[PDB]
């Protein structure tokens, strides 16, 4: 027919090649390796964890005999819910203020693309032709909305403020900061304000806001490095979150200058502005309190899993012995 | 054109059609849930490059015509079926989870404020409209690089066959060919094999060794090179000096045109410019037999339109042929009618005694002596002929003739006059006795037919010959030994009739294809048309359950027919190694044809789907291609399922927490590329390069076949295991993170716990927990398989990081959304933790149920490969 087929160890299938055999020498120390060292750091894991000094506290107030039930029917607007909360133990280094949002399903299909990210990231075609990914909140009456989507429309606007009560009873506030919440890739490759111009009113022209949202988007912020769509608290809200009970970083709390701890012990007041309903669909607000963790914050689930995964390693592992001496 | 070639590509398949069904599903901006990029995209690639890979084929046929001037697979059908048990299941839950969508859009949808918006939408309604979302986006539940990725595998694995340099013969220069690369896995799959025993079992070398000439054998050793005359070339070291001195002198009649026979009734291209006087013979018996006469001084000089100038002892005498009575294999015979000078009209005739012995005289004394003589001859596998004539008077010759010239006519058709005249006069010759001829069995066949029976391959030998000469070959080639018990015809058809009113290590059988019909039976209609084909049923379990029976005697017409038998009858995967034009026939009915290049012309060769030279490059066919063909096509079945139906169902787990509401659990484009560009190459190399064991170890170990024949390693239920492996594994790449994303995992200034880090952990895991898989599966790790693995590990994290990259979202922000996520992502040591923790989940489980099921059960390959030697 043809000629010699030319002699290759890719065409006479005799590559040279390592056989890895699943032996008891080699399956039984990986392992143990594992389980020796799933245990160590589900243990530095768990105790680091556990050594996270925080405290969660509940404002919805949607239960009986909390004082701000009032705020169910804000027969006026504005109602404000107050809260007092002890710390037994004083928080070292920087703390984090959280909220979060339990049975609020920011990831559902609808809710999730109905955002005009184009427009998000300022592209001057997309402020006045929304797409069609938010078509609810395209337009309020006549023009386009330009945070368009029901999810930066439904943007939870509250505001947790914590006072430390003193021996002398006179509330005494808790510096809060409201930058460095978000990424940084956030802040300025994903989310970007309209281009030119110099004042974000100009900018914003032809477009309403949102119709919950109760002032435009214009000074969400007074610094003006954050307000439009670069606000801190939009990009941390608008990045949807994978659960309905999530939690999101609401403001830093940096390491005071002097030596004291800080938040030090003691009795502590929390004056929030209701402004979120959640009771209608069986909803909870909430804010945490956390201090920084040199590896990570509090996962007592991750340090529970070693342990529990590094010691079904060790049980499989010293289980394999008894099988492989009785089948010798 | 090309846009016909992508026309028949889609419809004829099931799920070619499915994702362009989808894509319109996709279109309407009313159900866009995944976008078209998700599923066009890998859809040019499946059908782009198995468009290449035909178009060559196309483009060399255009070629070679202008300067001059159907077979399906177990596994595909499988596949065809596997996609509708995706249609449903992917339906089911697309209505399986409406139901639950339903209440969710009445109970939590209704008063959820921020979702609702200001348009009349019933509970009920909603559910309709996802159950096209969740149709789209769980879409790539169905492979859509599955078909792309099979043609991929079988062509390589084809390429192998052709390649094998221990499949190449060496004098001949015939390396084996792959002419239908499209049924590879199937070779790992024969559970019968068929064979011809003339160029399949022997060599068509064919030399003269004795003859039979009114019952006397000629051609032993008794009372010696032929230097005599010119005629006689030596090339035949002959003995028995009584034949060679009765020609010289003293010439009996019967004996002096005996070899005349052999040097005018044939059909060679007889040549004289040599000098010489060689012969060129399509057929192997007439040129040997033709030179046998030619060492005995009957040497045939030349032949022309109508004349032949036969030679004898130096006596040139010129005969005027007349007519031919061609030979075709389903007359199994020759004839010719020749003039002599003196006046006379002579008739010779030739072949197999079966169809001589229909048509001998009213009575001959040459009658028992030669049909005693035969058998003798065939007892040590001789290829025996008889050899008859007979003279007519010219009133005979004249009705005759006329009915030629009516037949001599071409028009439009000339096939059934020719066959009738033929028989007529025929049916009484006057018989010498028989020739016979040597064919030994070529090298390494005794091997292969010990080796694949070894393998558990049925082999079956289908010949029209001697039922003594494949039978007698049998033994000479191990299919045959003393435990089986071959018997006559004459108990199957008691015993097959009296287990029929019952219902009103080796077994074999010798039978006869002239008989075989009569068991088979070539109101009443409809009982007599079930009597014979529960008699045929039943036959075909009585041979399925042997690997050497003997059915002999079958003309072509009866080759296919048993092909098609046990093919249709029983669903069992056949092959055939065939030769000649007469075997063409049941090459095209097996699902798997291979013809061996003989000396027969290359008839079963243009007709059969792998074809090389010789019987014994069976054994590297089957239990080295075959069988890790095997191996290599469902063992990227398993991974190929596994790694799409672990992918999509993370879409299913995270519907439980979005408001079931069919969101997606990945990026956009992580879709696209996962079944072209992040589990393809892996699988695919293991798809053509995966070695249980050695080459020499695959023949050393004929019983790996094993797996392929009881199509173990892959069944329905192992379809379903690779879901709820799936399903296990995708609740581990979502749950995991879900537990570690609930909590904390790393919150700080840059604190990721949102839904597309969310997305880019699953992914991650993903990648690894089937990179890994795949490394998991591969036996043989070459230093390609090594780097197709990582290589694509490293790829997907590669252009992850691009996909993530600030320069891409620009490109396309509304497209290309997910950015910085993998940095933010991958950076953190508890989403690391949690990928190995993820991934170990992921993988400590199988390791350990590999392990455990290698040592409770272990499998037949890994019993052998524990051995170093
Ligand atoms: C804080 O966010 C909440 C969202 O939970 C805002 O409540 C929403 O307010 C808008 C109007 O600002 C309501 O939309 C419509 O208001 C008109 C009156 O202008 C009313 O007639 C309609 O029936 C409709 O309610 C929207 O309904 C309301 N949310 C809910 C769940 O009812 C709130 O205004 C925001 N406040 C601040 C200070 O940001
Ligand atoms: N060219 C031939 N001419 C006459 N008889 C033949 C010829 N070849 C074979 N035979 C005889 O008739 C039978 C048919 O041989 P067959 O198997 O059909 O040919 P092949 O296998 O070489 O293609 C044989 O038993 C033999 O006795
Ligand atoms: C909370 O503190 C405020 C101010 O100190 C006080 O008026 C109020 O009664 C306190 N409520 C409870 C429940 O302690
Ligand atoms: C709580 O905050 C509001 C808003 O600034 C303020 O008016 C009020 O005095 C604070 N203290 C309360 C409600 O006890
Ligand atoms: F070898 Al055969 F018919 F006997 F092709």
């Amino acid at each position: 027919k043809t000629r010699r087929p030319d002699n290759t160890a890719f065409k006479q299938q005799r590559l040279p090649a390592w056989q890895p055999i699943l032996t008891a020498g080699t399956v039984l120390p990986i392992f143990f390796i594992i389980g020796l060292i799933f245990i160590p750091i589900g243990i530095g894991i768990f105790v680091t964890s556990n050594n996270i000094r925080e405290i969660e506290i509940d404002y919805t107030g949607t239960e009986p005999s909390s004082p701000c039930n009032k705020c169910l029917s804000p027969d006026v607007t504005p109602c404000f819910c107050t809260i007092n909360f002890t710390l037994e133990k004083s928080f070292e280094g920087n703390v984090f203020m959280y909220y979060g949002l339990s049975n609020f399903y920011q990831n559902h299909r609808r809710y999730v693309k109905s955002r005009d990210d184009s427009q998000l990231n300022g592209d001057s075609s997309a402020l006045l032709n929304p797409s069609k990914e938010c078509e609810p909140y395209r337009r309020n009456e006549d023009k386009p909305i330009a945070p368009c989507g029901a999810i930066a429309n439904s943007m939870f606007n509250d505001t947790l403020e914590l006072f430390l009560i003193g021996n002398d009873s006179y509330p005494i506030p808790i510096a809060l900061k409201k930058k460095g919440i978000a990424w940084w890739t956030d802040k300025n490759v994903k989310f970007r304000n309209p281009p030119g111009g110099d004042n974000l009113e100009e900018r914003f022209k032809g477009t309403t806001k949102p119709v919950n949202w109760l002032k435009p988007v214009y000074m969400l912020d007074s610094d003006p490095d954050n307000n439009g769509f670069i606000n801190e608290d939009f990009i941390v809200w608008m990045r949807t979150a994978a659960l309905p009970t999530f939690r999101k970083l609401y403001r830093l709390i940096e390491r005071k200058s002097d030596l004291h701890p800080t938040l030090p012990a003691g009795r502590y007041s929390l004056n929030v502005t209701y402004n979120y309903p959640v009771h209608y669909f069986d909803g909870r607000k909430r804010m945490i309190l956390s201090t920084i963790s040199w590896m990570g914050g509090k996962n007592p689930f991750l340090g529970i899993a070693y342990i529990a995964v590094g010691s079904i390693s060790f049980l499989l592992g010293v289980v394999l012995l008894v099988i492989n001496h009785k089948y010798r | 054109t090309f846009i016909p070639m992508n026309l028949f590509e889609q419809f004829k398949r099931a799920a070619n059609l499915y994702f362009l069904a989808l894509l319109i599903l996709q279109a309407v901006p009313q159900i866009s849930t995944l976008a078209w990029y998700t599923t066009l995209v890998p859809l040019l690639v499946v059908l782009g490059v198995t468009a290449i890979k035909d178009l060559v084929d196309d483009v060399a046929r255009h070629k070679m015509d202008k300067e001059i001037n159907f077979k399906r697979t177990k596994i595909d059908y499988l596949m065809n079926y596997m996609v509708y048990t995706i249609f449903v299941v992917l339906i089911l839950l697309s209505a399986g989870l409406a139901i639950g969508h339903a209440y969710w859009e009445a109970q939590v949808g209704n008063s959820s404020w921020y979702l609702y918006d200001g348009e009349d939408d019933t509970p009920s309604y909603r559910g309709f409209l996802i159950f096209w979302g969740y149709i789209i986006v769980l879409n790539t539940m169905v492979p859509i690089s599955l078909y792309v990725s099979v043609e991929v595998i079988r062509l390589g694995q084809s390429h192998f066959i052709n390649w094998d340099l221990q499949m190449y013969y060496a004098e001949k220069d015939t390396p084996a060919k792959a002419r239908t690369t499209t049924l590879n896995e199937q070779l790992g799959q024969i559970h019968y094999i068929f064979s011809d025993k003339t160029g399949t079992l022997t060599q068509n070398i064919m030399t003269f060794k004795k003859c039979c000439i009114n019952g006397q054998i000629y051609g032993d050793h008794r009372d010696v090179d032929f230097s005599w005359n010119t005629y006689a070339d030596g090339k035949l070291a002959f003995y028995d000096h009584y034949l060679i001195e009765q020609i010289q002198s003293g010439k009996e009649p019967e004996v002096r045109q005996f070899f005349f026979l052999l040097a005018v009734c044939h059909t060679v291209m007889v040549d004289r410019t040599d000098g010489q006087l060689n012969y060129q013979a399509a057929s192997p018996d007439e040129g040997a037999l033709v030179n046998a006469a030619r060492n005995f001084g009957f040497a045939f000089l030349a032949r022309t339109q109508n004349t032949i100038t036969i030679s004898e002892l130096g006596t040139e005498r010129t005969y005027n042929v007349l007519a031919i009575l061609d030979f075709n294999s389903d007359r199994k015979r020759m004839s010719i009618i020749v003039r002599t000078p003196e006046g006379n009209i002579k008739l010779y005739c030739k072949g197999a005694d079966t169809v001589i012995y229909e048509r001998l005289h009213r009575m001959n004394p040459t009658k028992q002596e030669t049909q005693d003589a035969l058998d003798i001859f065939a007892n040590e596998t001789l290829r025996t002929l008889c050899l008859c004539y007979k003279e007519i008077e010219e009133k005979e010759f004249t009705e005759w003739n006329k009915k030629f010239m009516a037949a001599s006519v071409a028009s439009t058709n000339r096939d059934e006059a020719l066959d009738k005249v033929y028989e007529e006069i025929e049916k009484d010759l006057i018989l010498l006795g028989a020739t016979a001829i040597e064919d030994k069995l070529q090298d390494g066949v005794p091997e292969t037919i010990s080796k694949l029976a070894k393998a558990d391959i049925k082999i079956w030998v289908l010949t029209g010959d001697k039922k003594e000469t494949a039978e007698n070959i049998g033994f000479a080639c191990e299919l045959l030994t003393e435990d089986t018990t071959i018997c006559y015809g004459e108990d199957i058809n008691s015993l097959l009739h009296a287990r029929m009113e019952n219902q009103r290590g080796n077994r074999a059988l010798i039978i006869t294809g002239s008989w075989l019909n009569e068991i088979l039976l070539e109101q009443s209609k409809r009982r007599l048309e079930a009597k014979k084909e529960q008699r045929q049923k039943n036959f075909v379990d009585l041979a399925c359950e042997c690997s050497a029976v003997i059915c002999c005697r079958v003309t072509p017409k009866q080759k296919a027919m048993v092909v098609d038998l046990v093919k249709r009858y029983k669903k069992a995967i056949t092959l055939a190694i065939g030769d000649g034009a007469n075997d063409v026939n049941m090459i095209k009915t097996a699902h798997i044809g291979v013809g061996i290049s003989g000396q027969e012309g290359m008839q079963a060769v243009m007709s059969s789907d792998y074809s090389f030279a010789q019987f014994r490059y069976l054994q590297r066919l089957l239990l080295v291609h075959g069988r890790w063909s095997y191996i290599r096509m469902c063992k990227f079945l398993r991974y190929f399922f596994y790694k799409n139906f672990a992918f999509t169902l993370v879409h299913f787990w995270y519907s439980f927490f979005n408001g079931y509401s069919a969101q997606t659990a990945y990026e956009d484009w992580f879709i696209t590329l996962y079944n072209v560009l992040y589990t393809s190459l892996p699988v695919l190399l293991m798809g053509l390069l995966d070695q249980d064991v050695s080459d020499k170890l695959s023949l050393r170990f004929p019983g790996l076949y094993i797996v392929g024949q009881r199509d173990l390693l892959f069944n329905y239920k192992r379809f379903f295991v690779s879901l709820l492996h799936g399903v296990l594994t995708s609740m581990i790449l979502f749950f995991i993170p879900l537990g570690a994303y609930l909590q904390t995992v790393g919150q700080d200034g840059e604190a990721p716990s949102d839904y597309q880090s969310f997305a880019v952990t699953i992914a991650s895991a993903l990648v690894i927990t089937v990179n890994f898989q795949i490394g998991l599966d591969t036996s043989y790790w070459t230093f390609v398989n090594a780097f197709s693995i990582f290589g694509s590990i490293a790829l997907y994290f590669g252009i992850m990081f691009d996909f993530h990259s600030a320069g891409i979202h620009v490109l396309f922000p509304s497209a290309f959304q997910f950015t910085g996520t993998a940095s933010n992502a991958l950076r953190q040591p508890y989403i690391w933790l949690t990928i190995i923790l993820t991934v170990a989940v992921c993988l400590l489980p199988v390791v350990a149920i590999r392990f455990l099921s290698m040592t409770i059960w272990p499998s037949e390959s890994d019993k052998i490969q524990k051995h170093r030697k």
